[PDB]
């Protein structure tokens, strides 16, 4: 996890997709239930600060989906010999 | 209005304080029943007698022993006593059972109708050997004492049970730092004052893993 | 003490106090003294 | 301002500036009136033990955390000797970490005179807070005076645990209050970082913070994480 | 929305009720009139179902009555490791397990005792033990008896602290209802709390502490200098010799260089050759990646932050058109019966146990278990026989289930329903399956037997004649014994030594070696499938018609556990579930002693044995191929040419298991007096009886009365499965302790 690290950067990466993916819908956050296709846009607790539905338990899931899909990626790339 | 063994709590509704050092600690629920609570208080005082008997003698022969008179430890004095009393051991065990049962079943049918002993049947004696309180007999056992005056009678009554208790402590500290230190009680003190600050139950290696 | 010993009174606490009691007069028996067959004194 | 980062809704509902925190942080919620319904005493999770419970835990980490980190600036300077600066750790409250030998007692003799003191402390705390103001009617050396305490069993206050007593108006006391649980708020993460510095790095916390000054890079958690000793 | 929810005080602490022992039912708060009443005072006792209406009562009940059996389960615990401490030659078969035999129960010289002290080795006399706690003690790693007695002391502690809670809540803060129906709360805390939590313990104190002892004591270190735990702990200096990659420190976890720790966290197929078990590294890794795995499916449901799963969503979501309502109301079902939970828990616990069982004697997870062939067969069959167990258990609380808390007004079309509707077509298919594999099993058995007396052994059902060769088991065998070669190239060698081609062996006692299988094992297997076909369908017809049946239309209203509806429509006996389970229980009997057969016949016959420079040579002559085809080849060879030892047990250390076997013949055979008889007779032979005490004046006051007949039936089985599990025992320990 060195800076300038491919495993770096594909953490970084990832953790960057999941923040984006779940600021603007596009993701079952706490603000949006998840139907087989994910809609209604839902709200409870409080966003303390920036818009839409960022809470402690939102930064928490996706932080953590997007720790986990980074481990599947980086061993996945380094099972088969790539960076 | 009484001062208890924990401030602040709830005394039991059976220890009004009626009793010789009710300081209203119970709560394992004995003594609840009269009967039984006549039992206890029988059986609190004689342990306690008993208990400031063997811990005056316990004391006496350890200091006797440390003065320079020839006296056995607390521990094993039977057993370095039989070799040189006239009376064997299996004798001496039996002819104090027997004596002590007389005794004790003597004071027990006087716990049981008290009074009943007091009719003339041992030896034509009826003012003694008559229970004048719960555990507390009267005419050959006050010889001189003051326990004619209520007030007086009272705090002898608190200051043995009180006694009692505290010789029970210091019996089962006989037994617990005899095991930990295999020496005299007087010897385990003067080891505490000689060197307090280490010496202690907790370097004693035993005890304190 | 009244009411947990109205519980001690009952059947199964007798059904150990008796066992106990009988179990451990046997075992005494049969310990300090060893296994005869005879009671010829 | 108000609020905090992970407060939960239906969790301000039953407090708004009446306790002395009253920041609105509840996200799991152990302060609703509804938790431990009913009579007689019952359980711990109830808003009254949990404020007690909680201001204890801060103002024994005030002291843990003045006593950890005590030592060890004056060990730098002059101020102790430093045979008797060792890391709080090292102080025989963990013998596998170490003991100090140079004690005027044994271990186990001062942890004995702790536990006869703070058991009469801690009993007559839990006898007072299980009847409050019941500590000063029982005879005590002559000293029940000052065992009066207050409504709140948690602030006692009296002649001698507010011997100094000042912060008579209610804003002023108020404002104590606040500075009390919020520097014993403080406390609560100062020992939690004190102990996780010691198992990191198996020196005192105040050489941590000179590691983490002379180098920021070199000296922080991923560099600490991944060397000897964690 | 989900919350604690706990009522204080709702009971007091006293022991008002304790005085009355007729309190929790209705029927028997009046007294003890008839000497039934004694029996339902024992029976009713734990029912919690008719002592009150209240499902919030019920389930504080049953909350503190887990309680106390997690309280009672510890205490054994603790005794068992204050066994090890006290009474026990741990420190000696430390030293040298391949020679010194477990033991960890001293009796005393009272009465001719002092023979079943045998001589197990290492200067120590005592019962020579099965469940293999050595074993256990030898992998997770204990040197001395202070540990052992600092775990049983532990262990003591938290049984009182378990007993106080249960005590706590119940009598002190007992909680709501809703407290116990947030089931999506119970999931994650149970899966990712309770599982990982424990998972991820386990591996801290495998990396930490096991392997490092066990990594000192395969390498001829003995334990008397080998370091405590407590310095490989706060060392990395000690650790770092033993394992290299804990130089490195935690950096390869955060680092994302996981591929370093390859040296304590292996990926190894087999078994360590020093020691006949599992390597601790592959352990390790398995116990850390079943950790991970609890705590990601331990986040899944939804309960109070928006995001996750809702039970009831996934249940009425699932709907397929051959079923009509999909799984629509089972959320409501199961939040609000107990029984209907413990069913599917006793069934899933009951199966688990049975996969326990086999993949203990498949893959031998301690050091020196798989040379130590008594604890491996114990081990097999007790977990074997607590699994059975537990499913028959979760039929019977199906059944009560389905009498009790079944209602037709929130299932119309589910999958309830529709299993309600067509339960006659499943029995009778089940019938058939149940005939045809009855015949094409156990008529194979009979005609194999036949040819073997007419003296025409190629006519039958063997290798060297006509046979069914388990193709199917073989290849499966072959595929796993392949499969590290292309579809696990990281596995260093197959997974097991079942379909290996290799022989380890340690101490010269044969561990583990390939097992081959051929038409016997073929005869056998498909017995078993037969006779747990025979057992689920017993079980399932009696859960089926427990509510109703053509026989029967109102047997919902006579409750579950009932004798009968009278001699009517030709004699309706036994026609409740209850005695569907009771039937069940004797047929999971005959399934299980059939299965722990098969179990130490072929393992003694082609797995057990002493390794010889010339070949390897088994505990029996090699005969499972040429004996297990016959029903007399299986009696001579199984339970006369075995059993020769436990009836010349006498006068040696395993007397008592003799002892134990003929008590348990008694035990057995006095059971088939509440099975045959009634109860018509025996009341009227009291009643004979009580005449005799009236004539002399001690007539009780309460009525001597008979057996009830659910009753009767009850003792009959409970008396019969326990002679049975006894005999088995008796001559399983002795035949494997006299030879193995
Ligand atoms: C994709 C971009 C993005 C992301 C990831 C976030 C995420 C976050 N912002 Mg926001 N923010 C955004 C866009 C974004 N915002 C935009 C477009 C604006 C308007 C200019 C803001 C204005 C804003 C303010 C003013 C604050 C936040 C805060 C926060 C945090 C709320 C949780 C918390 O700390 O309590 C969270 C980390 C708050 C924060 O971090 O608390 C200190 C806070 O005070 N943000
Ligand atoms: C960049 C994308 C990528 C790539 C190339 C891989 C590639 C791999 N991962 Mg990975 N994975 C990824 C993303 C990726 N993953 C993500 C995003 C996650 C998170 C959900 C995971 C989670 C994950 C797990 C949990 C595991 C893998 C495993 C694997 C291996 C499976 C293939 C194999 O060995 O033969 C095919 C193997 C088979 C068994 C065939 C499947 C046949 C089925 C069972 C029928 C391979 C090295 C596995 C591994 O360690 O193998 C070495 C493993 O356990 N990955
Ligand atoms: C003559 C023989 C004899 C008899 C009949 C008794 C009988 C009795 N003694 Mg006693 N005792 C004896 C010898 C005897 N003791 C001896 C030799 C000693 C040693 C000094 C004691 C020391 C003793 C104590 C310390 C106590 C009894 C107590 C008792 C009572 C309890 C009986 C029981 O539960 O068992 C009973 C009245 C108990 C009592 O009186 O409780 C009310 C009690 O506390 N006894
Ligand atoms: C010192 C403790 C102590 C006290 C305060 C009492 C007090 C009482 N007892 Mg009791 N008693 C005691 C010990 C004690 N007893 C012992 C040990 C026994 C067993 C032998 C008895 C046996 C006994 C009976 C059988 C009866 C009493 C009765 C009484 C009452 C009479 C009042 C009286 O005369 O005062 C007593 C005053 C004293 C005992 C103080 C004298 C203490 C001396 C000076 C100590 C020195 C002697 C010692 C052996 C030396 C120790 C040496 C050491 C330093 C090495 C009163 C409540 C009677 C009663 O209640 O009737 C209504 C009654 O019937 N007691
Ligand atoms: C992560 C949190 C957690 C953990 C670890 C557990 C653990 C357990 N629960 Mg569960 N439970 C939880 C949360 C948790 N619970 C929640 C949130 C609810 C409400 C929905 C329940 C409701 C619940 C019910 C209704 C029942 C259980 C039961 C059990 C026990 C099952 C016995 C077993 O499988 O053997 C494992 C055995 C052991 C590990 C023995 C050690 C037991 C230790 C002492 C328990 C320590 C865990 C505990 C959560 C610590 C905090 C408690 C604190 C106040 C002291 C097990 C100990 C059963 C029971 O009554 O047993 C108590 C049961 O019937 N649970
Ligand atoms: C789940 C069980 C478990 C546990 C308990 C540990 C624990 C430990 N391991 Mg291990 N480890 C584990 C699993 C586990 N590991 C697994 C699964 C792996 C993967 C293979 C590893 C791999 C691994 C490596 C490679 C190394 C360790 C090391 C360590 C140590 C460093 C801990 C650390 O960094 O935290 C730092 C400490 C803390 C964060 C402290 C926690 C906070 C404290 C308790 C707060 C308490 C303060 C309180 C307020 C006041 C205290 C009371 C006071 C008044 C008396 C520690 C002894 C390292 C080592 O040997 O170092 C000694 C090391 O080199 N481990
Ligand atoms: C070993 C003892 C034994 C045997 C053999 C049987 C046999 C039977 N019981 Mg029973 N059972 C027994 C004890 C036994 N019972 C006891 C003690 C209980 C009480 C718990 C029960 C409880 C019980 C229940 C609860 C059920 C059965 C059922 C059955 C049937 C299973 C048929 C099947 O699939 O196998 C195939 C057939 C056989 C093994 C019979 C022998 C066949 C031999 C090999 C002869 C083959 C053909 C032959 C050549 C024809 C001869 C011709 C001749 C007339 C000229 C069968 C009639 C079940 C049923 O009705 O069927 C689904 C059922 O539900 N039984
Ligand atoms: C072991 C023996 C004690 C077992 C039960 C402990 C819990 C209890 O009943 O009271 C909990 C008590 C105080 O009761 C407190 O009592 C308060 C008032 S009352 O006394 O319950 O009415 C109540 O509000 C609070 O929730 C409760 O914790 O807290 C303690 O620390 C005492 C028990 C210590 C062990
Ligand atoms: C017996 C007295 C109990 C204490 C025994 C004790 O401390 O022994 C230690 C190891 O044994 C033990 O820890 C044994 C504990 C059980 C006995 C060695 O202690 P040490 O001399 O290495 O102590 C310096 C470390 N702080
Ligand atoms: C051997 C036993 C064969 C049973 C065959 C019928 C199964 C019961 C049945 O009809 O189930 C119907 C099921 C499809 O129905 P649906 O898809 O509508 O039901 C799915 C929901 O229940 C979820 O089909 C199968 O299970 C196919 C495999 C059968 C094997
Ligand atoms: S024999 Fe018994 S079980 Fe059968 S119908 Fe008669 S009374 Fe009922």
């Amino acid at each position: 996890s060195f800076i300038g690290s491919p495993t770096n950067l594909i953490m970084v990466s990832s953790i960057g997709a999941c923040l984006f993916a779940s600021r603007f819908g596009l993701a079952p956050s706490v603000r949006k239930v998840a139907q087989p296709l994910k809609l209604s846009d839902r709200e409870v607790l409080q966003t303390t600060g920036d818009p839409a539905g960022f809470t402690a338990t939102d930064v928490l899931a996706m932080g953590a989906a997007g720790h986990a899909i980074g481990v599947g990626i980086v061993l996945g790339l380094k099972g088969i010999g790539q960076l | 209005d009484r001062p208890l063994w924990s401030p602040g709590s709830e005394p039991p509704a059976w220890l009004d304080g009626s009793l010789a050092g009710d300081y209203g600690f119970d709560p394992l629920h004995l003594s609840e029943e009269p009967e039984m609570r006549k039992w206890m208080v029988q059986a609190e005082l004689v342990h306690a007698r008993w208990a400031m008997l063997g811990v005056a003698g316990i004391l006496f022969t350890s200091i006797a022993a440390k003065t320079g008179a020839p006296f056995p430890d607390w521990y094993d004095a039977g057993k370095e006593a039989i070799k040189t009393s006239p009376a064997p051991l299996g004798s001496l065990i039996f002819t104090e059972l027997l004596l002590f049962g007389w005794v004790e079943t003597k004071r027990l049918y006087d716990l049981r109708n008290p009074g009943s002993q007091g009719d003339g049947s041992f030896l034509g004696i009826t003012d003694g050997l008559k229970g004048k309180e719960n555990g507390y007999p009267g005419g050959l056992f006050d010889p001189m004492g003051m326990s004619k005056n209520e007030a007086s009678y009272k705090e002898a009554k608190v200051k043995e049970i009180k006694n009692g208790r505290l010789a029970m402590l210091a019996f089962v500290g006989f037994i617990a730092q005899h095991h930990a230190t295999h020496k005299s009680p007087i010897d385990n003190l003067l080891d505490h004052v000689a060197d307090p600050f280490h010496v202690t139950f907790a370097t004693n290696g035993v005890s304190i893993p | 003490m009244k009411d947990f010993t109205t519980y001690l009174s009952t059947a199964p606490v007798v059904g150990l106090g008796w066992a106990i009691f009988t179990s451990g007069l046997l075992i005494e028996i049969n310990r300090f003294f060893p296994d005869p067959l005879v009671f010829s004194f | 301002d108000f609020l905090y980062v992970g407060s939960d809704a239906a969790a301000l509902k039953y407090l708004d500036g009446t306790l002395p925190g009253d920041y609105g942080f509840d996200p799991l919620g152990l302060l609703d009136p509804s938790v431990s319904g009913g009579k007689g005493e019952g359980g711990f999770v109830n808003p009254r033990w949990l404020q007690y419970s909680e201001v204890i835990h801060a103002r024994w980490a005030m002291l843990g955390a003045a006593g950890c980190i005590a030592p060890e600036i004056l060990g730098k300077a002059g101020v102790i000797p430093a045979e008797t600066a060792v890391d709080w750790f090292r102080t025989g409250v963990i013998p596998p970490a170490g003991v100090y030998k140079n004690f005027w007692a044994d271990p186990f003799t001062l942890f004995f005179i702790e536990v006869v003191a703070i058991q009469f402390a801690e009993l007559k705390r839990l006898q007072d807070y299980k009847n409050p103001g019941s500590q000063s009617r029982q005879y005590f050396l002559g000293l029940e005076g000052l065992f009066k305490g207050s409504d709140n069993p948690a602030y006692p206050g009296g002649p001698f645990f507010n011997f100094a007593n000042f912060g008579k108006t209610e804003e002023e006391m108020k404002k104590l209050k606040l500075n009390e649980i919020k520097n014993g708020r403080l406390a609560m993460l100062a020992m939690f970082g004190y102990g996780a510095q010691a198992v990191i790095t198996g020196d005192g916390p105040f050489d941590n913070l000179l590691a983490h000054l002379a180098d920021p890079t070199g000296n922080n958690l991923i560099t600490n994480l991944g060397g000897k000793f964690g | 929305k989900v919350k604690i929810a706990v009522d204080r005080n709702p009971v007091e602490t006293n022991f008002e009720k304790w005085a009355k022992p007729g309190h929790f039912s209705r029927a028997l708060a009046k007294g003890p009139n008839t000497t039934t009443w004694i029996w339902n005072l024992h029976a009713d006792a734990h029912d919690f179902d008719n002592h009150t209406s209240d499902l919030e009562e019920i389930s504080r009940k049953v909350f503190s009555a887990h309680f106390g059996q997690l309280g009672i389960i510890l205490i054994w615990l603790s005794g068992m490791y204050f066994h090890g401490a006290r009474f026990s030659n741990y420190e000696g078969w430390l030293s040298d397990p391949t020679h010194i035999k477990p033991s960890a129960q001293v009796v005393w010289p009272i009465v001719g005792q002092e023979i079943l002290n045998g001589d197990v080795g290492g200067g120590f006399q005592g019962i020579q033990i099965t469940s293999g706690f050595f074993q256990l003690w030898r992998a997770s790693g204990i040197t001395s008896e202070l540990q052992l007695y600092s775990t049983a002391i532990g262990g003591l502690v938290l049984a009182a602290a378990c007993f106080f809670a249960g005590w706590f809540h119940y009598h002190k803060a007992a909680p709501k209802l809703e407290w116990f129906q947030n089931v999506e709360s119970m999931l994650n805390h149970h899966l990712a709390g309770l599982l990982g939590l424990g998972s991820l313990a386990w591996a801290g104190h495998q990396i930490h502490v096991s392997l490092p002892v066990n990594k000192l004591l395969d390498a001829g270190v003995d334990p008397k200098e080998i370091p405590l735990p407590h310095e490989f702990l706060l060392n990395q200096s000690i650790i770092a010799d033993l394992y290299p990659s804990f130089s490195k420190g935690l950096a390869p976890f955060f680092t994302l260089n996981w591929a370093e720790y390859s040296d304590f966290l292996t990926f190894k197929g087999g078994l360590n050759p020093v020691t006949g078990g599992l390597w601790l590294s592959d352990t390790a890794h398995h116990h850390l990646a079943i950790a991970v795995l609890f705590l990601v499916a331990g986040h899944q449901y939804r309960t109070n932050w928006g995001i996750g799963h809702s039970i009831k969503d996934i249940l009425e979501s699932h709907k397929g058109p051959f079923t009509g309502n999909g799984h629509a109301g089972l959320y409501e079902i199961l939040t609000t019966s107990w029984h209907a939970q413990l069913a599917i828990n006793l069934a899933l616990f009951g199966s688990l146990s049975i996969i326990v069982a086999h993949h203990m004697y498949a893959m031998p997870p301690y050091p020196y278990l798989a040379t130590d062939y008594g604890t491996q067969l114990s081990l097999f069959t007790h977990h074997m026989w607590i699994g059975g167990f537990c499913v028959v258990g979760a039929g019977a609380h199906a059944a009560i289930f389905m009498v009790r808390d079944y209602d037709p007004t929130n299932n119309y079309n589910n999958l309830l329903d529709r299993v309600i509707r067509h339960r006659d077509a499943i029995i009778s298919h089940l019938n058939w399956v149940s005939i045809f594999l009855g015949f094409h099993s156990f008529g194979l058995y009979i005609h194999n037997d036949t040819m073997s007396a007419l003296g025409r052994p190629q006519d039958m059902f063997s290798d060297t004649a006509i046979q069914l060769q388990p193709v199917f088991a073989q290849w499966i065998q072959n595929t796993h014994f392949t499969a590290p070669q292309l579809t696990a190239p990281n596995a260093l060698a197959a997974t097991s030594l079942t379909w290996g081609g290799d022989v380890v062996a340690v101490g010269g006692k044969v561990a583990m070696m390939p097992i081959a299988l051929g038409t016997s094992d073929f005869l056998v297997h498909h017995i078993h499938a037969f006779t747990i076909h025979v057992t689920v369908l017993i079980l399932l017809k009696g859960v089926l018609f427990a509510r109703s049946s053509r026989l029967i239309p109102d047997k919902a209203n006579l409750g579950f556990r009932f004798p009968c509806d009278g001699p009517g429509r030709g004699g309706t006996c036994q026609v409740s579930a209850w005695d569907h389970v009771f039937l069940g229980l004797f047929w999971m009997y005959n399934s299980l002693s059939i299965v722990i057969f098969h179990f130490s016949w072929k393992m003694q016959s082609d797995v057990w044995g002493t390794v010889t420079d010339s070949g390897v040579s088994h505990i029996t002559g090699g005969n499972f191929a040429q004996s297990a085809n016959t029903i007399n080849g299986w009696l001579r060879d199984f339970l006369w040419a075995q059993s020769s030892q436990v009836i010349q047990s006498y006068g040696s250390a395993l007397s008592a298991y003799g002892l134990m076997f003929l008590g348990a013949h008694f035990v057995w055979a006095f059971s088939l007096m509440f099975l045959f008889s009634g109860r018509g007779y025996w009341q009227e032979l009291i009643e004979s009886i009580v005449w005799a005490h009236n004539k002399l004046r001690v007539a009780p006051s309460i009525q001597p009365r008979a057996l009830s007949i659910t009753q009767g039936r009850a003792v009959g089985v409970a008396h019969y499965l326990l002679g049975g599990i006894a005999t088995t025992w008796s001559f399983f320990l002795a035949r494997i302790i006299a030879v193995g």
